[PDB]
């Protein structure tokens, strides 16, 4: 039955700040996104150049 | 004074859609409102309109018109769709008005 | 000021007006009516069903669009419940909007336009509506039950038959409303409102003349048997007999016999010990099941019996066991304490029924419709407990002796026929 | 007809069915890159070619 | 008698606390009938890998008899007085309540206390219920809606406690011991973590008295009267896809982390959900419904139904929506749905909130329609806010909400967030996570 | 046969005995015409009482013999005809199975006249049960019956079916003379008895159409 | 599909725009210039290339 289903463990892939299950992931969200979006914005700059 | 009647009857004959056997309402451009109104027509009024149009297109392709005795007369032209069309436009304006409110 | 009165005027045209102020922040007005599939004949079957779904169509005062937008604008609601013989149109909303919401309730019940196109467009909905309702096997066998129980009126189905979907006309809807939605067959009940107010609205707006319009044919009992073999693992079966009609000292007897036999569970996942019928069936089979005392009271008739649900292979024993519990009860097998307990459960149930606004409004209106009056919750209790153990045993006898009608669906491979009971 | 232009519009419909919602195998490797590179050379050659043709 | 007035004239909710730490609350009316029950701050979230589904197992025995009175006796006594005995167990909350004649409020209170304190846990009854619970797990497995929400929690809170289902695992149900259930009850059903609530025609002082008499067994140490704060559950933007093209329709649920009970923003999120609303193929309103999403659903036949939700918890929550649709209309539905969510954060109107506020008011008033629902409000409020919140307060809060506030709060919890996705059934047409994630910005 | 037929012997699973019920099924479907059939447990295949019904069948009316013509030799048709003015059709229904059979009449009529048409068919059965059967009627019927049987075997399909059916239910073959011999040797008594068994036996009915005026089995 | 004119990805196109294409029965000579324009285009291109080559 579906009750017997659980999401596997993604520790081998999680970013450092969301590794701990007992910590809100929202506190590192703006950093995690800011970083990724920083890379993108930079690529746009280089590209525009 | 009955000046309109003079004019409107002149135009009606000048227009000439009656030479194809078409009613005034048969010639309306099918925009959104008209399309909706047509969907409300009763079966028979709808099938009659269809025949008149299919027949006019046939005349148009043949480059003929109807014999003068079959031309619709200004006073026998049936405004079969105007009532529906009016309701449709009213309803629409209501929605439009209400959606700004 | 929780000591308000339950007023109840009754205009000259026969329109009854019952109100009550409980100072609840929410008001719930309704228009009760003596209408339903009962008044349909072969020619217009299902017209009452469609009329139920036609509530949101355009009226002479409000457009389809405004009816919906208007009510929603003020967090209000509009619904229509109906039985084989009565239709209720009610609206709920916060106190300060009763005016707004009222215009619509009014227009809907008294000024429908049943525009041909809007009606044509709505009819396919009957398939959908019917489809979801029929997901409960319950609903399917109850339809067949009434069709086996009667030959007319009450025999008519509560959901439009299939061959008529798309065939109902605007004429039919108009004629139905004209011949049934008459001032002397309607009642304007309201809660969270002031009688003077509600009373005023009625006499000022409710029009559609009085009379009893077309009267319905008398309910003739048949005692048939309909069996729908559809292969389902579970078998639903109901066996009844002609019981008491609305308003009867005989009614109360059955209500009690009902609770004495077993009228629904009281404990979650628990067994019903105070249930003669359940306990009896339980002793017979080992597999999952369900048995209950069925009981319906209509204007000019009623039905009484038991409804079961069981695995296919054990349908036989489960149904026969339910029968013995009825014979046994008809043969004095009814304690005097049983009748006491049942009277509690019955008094309790009735009392809980009125906790919710929907339940209260429905209690008031139903009676205020079938006799422009209002029994005090004490007189009703007074009438109930004043039912001897004799009465009950008699009711039970009327069942074992009367002609029975049965309806069953599922893999009926082991379900017994009415003449083997 | 359709709630979103990307699917209804007669031109976008085309860009959408070949470059946005187009179903592609999840496992195609770098050897599947040359098709689009070829298309880009083509457009690139044309652009530079016209520029040269003009002199 | 105006809406305002009716709100002010509603009898106040009385609360008093016993020395053992238990709280007794009740709202008085003039009804011959009443509902009283004990709301416990317990659930699956408090369980763990070994005792998951114990709270549920208990919910199955809490009615099969106590020590003072075996099964039959317990049942007969309750039945014979026309009282109804129900209850439930969720992730963070449990409850056992009774409906009956105010005339018995006291006997009932004794019955409740006997249930929460002296459950028989009949060794034989346990093995009997073990098989019953196993049958309900197979029944519930066909409830796509509930399978879908379970999955939504399984992934949204993966790795944590809120990830487990209330009913528990098959293994646990097959191996839970009489001792485990016992342990569960003792560890969780404790005075300070419970609330005796009642509504109807009852004397607060008479209630509190019967309470003192039956709810006793006070605690000695400090570890017995402290309410344990649970460890935080990490939200994770992700998706779980259970595909079965054999199923007729597909269920989809999308959600972002919510604030948690105590946060005032919840008043706004509820107004927000009120704007989007909900729908199902039997809403007569049809193409004229105020909810834009609902209107589109009707026009383009996007789904069989859809609903918004703001599921709160102590420290977190799930704000999202859920829809059921044919395999071929999933993409358009998801599109329009995410579209409406963007409109919220970006272009909500005053008219929109006006309507949604009204809808929300009558919604809160409707949750107090009867003794049980009002009793449910009390149990929950004290258990979640540590105090009852009047309709007048809610209304006060609801009234302060405006378009700007909706946009700001929604932008806060929705805009550019990584959602949790759960899809079950014939879901081939539902686009990938990345595409859905992009539906989270601009709209 | 012998060199190729291999699925082997036995009587395989035997079928349960046919138990009579005498129920009533009504399909309300709105059609302008109402089809209705009322029967009673009739005779079984081989049952001596067979021919009796076969004859009573032809005596009552077993199908038209003249195109667009009326059936005068038809008690049942003629009787119904006298009752209604509108288009209709009535016939003697008769089926013979291994361990049972059914006998009665099948009608087809406009909805509004379904009532009278069905009641008229019933009277023709009572009347026949009460000696209202000429000795000449039984003679004519015996002709139509001998003729019908004889024509049945004109087509290859009909002949093969005749041979096979009997060669299956008794590995034999009655001579077309013995069958005729058995048929005409049926007294007018026999027939009147068959007719009685019907009026007295428990009946089962089935009707479809706009049954608004179709009577219930207990009003016949 | 039973006939190539409709199934083939290329013919399908020629078929839906120049063979099975639904056209009003009554369009006059004023509806001829569309195709004439198309032919001018093909013609101009053809002669243009020939000229460009010298
Ligand atoms: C498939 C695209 C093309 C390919 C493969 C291609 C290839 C070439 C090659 C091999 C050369 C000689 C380069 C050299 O000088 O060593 C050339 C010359 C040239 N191409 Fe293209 N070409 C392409 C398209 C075009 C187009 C579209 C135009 C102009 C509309 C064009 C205009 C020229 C011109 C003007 C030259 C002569 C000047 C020069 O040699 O630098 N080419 N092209
Ligand atoms: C829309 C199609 C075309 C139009 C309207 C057009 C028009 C013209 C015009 C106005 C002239 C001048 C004729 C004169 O000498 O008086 C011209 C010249 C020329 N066109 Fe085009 N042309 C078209 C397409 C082409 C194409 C596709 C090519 C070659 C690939 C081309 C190549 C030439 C050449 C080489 C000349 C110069 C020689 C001459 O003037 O005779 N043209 N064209
Ligand atoms: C061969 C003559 C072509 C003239 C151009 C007409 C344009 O464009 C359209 O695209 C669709 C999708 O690919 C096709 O199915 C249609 O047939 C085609 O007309």
């Amino acid at each position: 039955v579906h009750n017997d289903v659980t999401v596997p463990d993604f520790s081998a892939y999680r970013r450092e700040d969301v590794m701990d299950a007992t910590t809100s992931s929202q506190t590192s969200s703006e950093d995690r996104k800011g970083f990724s979006y920083l890379v993108t914005a930079t690529a746009c700059v280089a590209t525009a150049y | 004074g009955r000046l309109m009647d003079r004019i409107r009857k002149w135009y009606y004959n000048a227009a000439g859609f009656n030479k194809y056997g078409l009613m005034r309402d048969d010639t309306l451009y099918e925009d959104d409102d008209v399309k909706e109104a047509l969907k409300r027509l009763p079966e028979d009024l709808y099938n009659e309109r269809m025949f008149r149009i299919k027949r006019a297109l046939d005349l148009s392709l043949k480059h003929r018109i109807l014999p003068k005795e079959q031309w619709v007369k200004y006073e026998e032209d049936k405004p079969y769709l105007e009532p529906y069309l009016k309701e449709v436009i009213r309803e629409r304006l209501e929605r439009e008005a209400w959606n700004k409110k | 000021p929780g000591a308000e009165d339950l007023e109840i005027t009754k205009l000259p045209n026969g329109l009854i007006i019952a109100s009550l102020e409980n100072f609840s922040p929410a008001s719930r007005i309704g228009v009760f009516i003596k209408a339903g599939s009962r008044y349909e004949t072969t020619a217009n079957l299902g017209t009452a069903h469609l009329l139920r779904l036609a509530s949101p169509l355009t009226t002479k005062g409000a457009s389809s669009f405004r009816i919906t937008r208007g009510i929603e604008a003020v967090g209000g609601s509009l619904s229509v419940y109906s039985t084989r013989e009565k239709m209720t149109y009610c609206v709920e909303c916060l106190r300060d909007h009763v005016d707004t919401v009222m215009e619509y309730l009014l227009n809907v019940t008294t000024a429908p336009e049943f525009r041909p196109w809007e009606v044509t467009d709505l009819q396919p909905q009957l398939k959908v509506d019917k489809a979801v309702a029929f997901q409960s096997p319950q609903v399917g066998v109850l339809e067949n039950l009434h069709a086996a129980a009667y030959k007319t009126a009450l025999a008519n189905p509560l959901y439009c038959p299939d061959y008529r979907i798309g065939k109902i006309t605007s004429e039919q809807l108009h004629h139905f409303v004209q011949n049934n939605f008459t001032s002397a067959r309607m009642a304007l009940v309201g809660i969270g409102v002031k009688h003077s107010d509600l009373k005023q609205v009625a006499e000022q707006f409710l029009n559609i003349r009085s009379g009893a319009g077309t009267s319905s044919a008398k309910a003739t009992y048949w005692g048939g048997e309909i069996r729908e073999q559809n292969g389902h693992s579970l078998v639903h079966a109901a066996v009844v007999t002609e019981g008491a009609a609305v308003g009867s000292a005989e009614a109360n007897a059955f209500s009690v016999l009902q609770h004495v036999l077993g009228a629904g569970p009281l404990i979650k996942r628990g067994s019903s010990v105070t249930s003669k019928l359940y306990q009896g069936v339980a002793k017979a089979t080992t597999q999952p099941f369900d048995a209950s005392a069925f009981n319906v009271n209509y204007s000019d008739s009623g039905l009484f019996g038991f409804y079961t649900i069981s695995q296919a292979a054990h349908a036989g024993e489960v149904i026969r066991a339910a029968m013995n519990q009825l014979k046994a009860a008809a043969q004095g097998g009814v304690t005097e304490e049983d009748v006491t307990k049942a009277k509690n459960q019955l008094k309790a149930t009735y009392l809980m029924s009125v906790e919710t606004a929907q339940g209260l409004l429905n209690e008031i209106g139903s009676e205020a419709l079938l006799s422009g009056t209002h029994t005090a919750p004490s007189v009703v209790a007074q009438k109930i407990d004043s039912v001897t153990s004799a009465d009950v045993v008699n009711a039970a006898k009327k069942f074992v002796s009367g002609k029975k009608s049965m309806a069953a669906s599922g893999d009926l491979g082991s379900t017994p026929f009415l003449d083997e009971l | 007809m359709a709630p979103n232009i990307r699917k209804s519009h007669p031109l976008l419909k085309m860009i959408n069915n070949s470059l946005i919602d187009l179903p592609a195998p999840s496992n195609i490797s770098a050897w599947w890159n040359f098709g689009s590179l070829l298309a880009v050379c083509l457009m690139t050659q044309i652009l530079t070619g016209l520029l040269l043709a003009m002199h | 008698a105006t809406y305002a007035q009716t709100l002010q004239n509603i009898p106040e909710t009385n609360v008093t606390t016993l020395d053992n730490g238990l709280r007794v609350a009740s709202e008085e009316s003039s009804q011959p009938t009443c509902t009283v029950g004990v709301w416990i701050g317990a659930g699956s979230r408090y369980e763990n890998e070994k005792n998951n589904g114990a709270g549920y197992f208990v919910e199955h025995l809490a009615f099969k008899g106590t020590k003072k009175r075996p099964c039959a006796a317990f049942e007969k006594e309750v039945e014979s007085m026309g009282a109804h005995f129900n209850g439930y167990t969720s992730r963070e909350q449990t409850a056992f309540y009774i409906k009956a004649l105010s005339k018995d409020m006291p006997k009932v209170v004794e019955l409740l206390a006997d249930v929460v304190q002296n459950c028989a846990l009949e060794e034989s009854q346990i093995e009997k219920e073990r098989g019953v619970i196993l049958q309900e797990l197979k029944e519930m497995d066909n409830d796509m809606t509930n399978v879908t929400f379970d999955y939504l929690h399984a992934t949204a809170f993966q790795g944590t406690a809120l990830a487990r289902t209330v009913e528990g695992t098959t293994e646990n149900i097959k191996h839970l011991t009489r001792a485990d259930l016992a342990s569960y009850i003792d560890t969780h059903f404790k005075a300070p973590r419970m609330v005796l609530a009642a509504a109807g025609g009852i004397s607060h002082k008479e209630l509190v008295d019967a309470a003192r008499q039956h709810f006793s067994g006070v605690s000695f140490t400090y570890k017995e009267d402290a309410v344990p704060i649970l460890p935080r559950c990490r939200f994770t933007g992700s998706e779980i896809r259970a595909r079965d093209d054999a199923l007729p329709v597909a269920h989809v649920a999308l959600a972002v982390e919510g604030p948690g009970w105590a946060d005032p923003d919840n008043v706004v999120l509820h107004v927000a959900n009120a704007i989007i609303g909900r729908y199902d193929r039997t809403f007569g309103g049809g193409k004229h419904l105020s909810s834009r999403l609902a209107a589109l659903a009707v026009e383009h036949k996007l789904c069989h139904s859809f609903q918004t939700f703001n599921t709160s918890y102590s420290d977190t929550g799930l704000f999202g929506f859920h829809f059921v649709a044919d395999p071929l209309s999933i993409d358009d539905m998801m599109f329009c749905a995410q579209g409406e969510w963007m409109r919220l954060c970006t272009s909500t109107t005053e008219s929109e909130v006006k309507r949604a506020k009204n809808h929300l008011r009558s919604a809160m008033v409707a949750q107090l329609d009867g003794t049980t629902p009002v009793c449910e409000t009390i149990g929950s409020h004290l258990l979640n806010y540590g105090r009852r919140i009047s309709l007048e307060e809610w209304d006060s809060r609801i009234s302060a909400v405006d378009a700007r506030m909706v946009r700001d709060v929604c932008s806060k919890y929705i805009y550019d967030k990584c959602p949790a996705l759960a899809a079950v059934g014939p879901i081939e047409q539902l686009l990938d996570y990345n595409r859905i994630r992009s539906g989270m910005y601009w709209i």
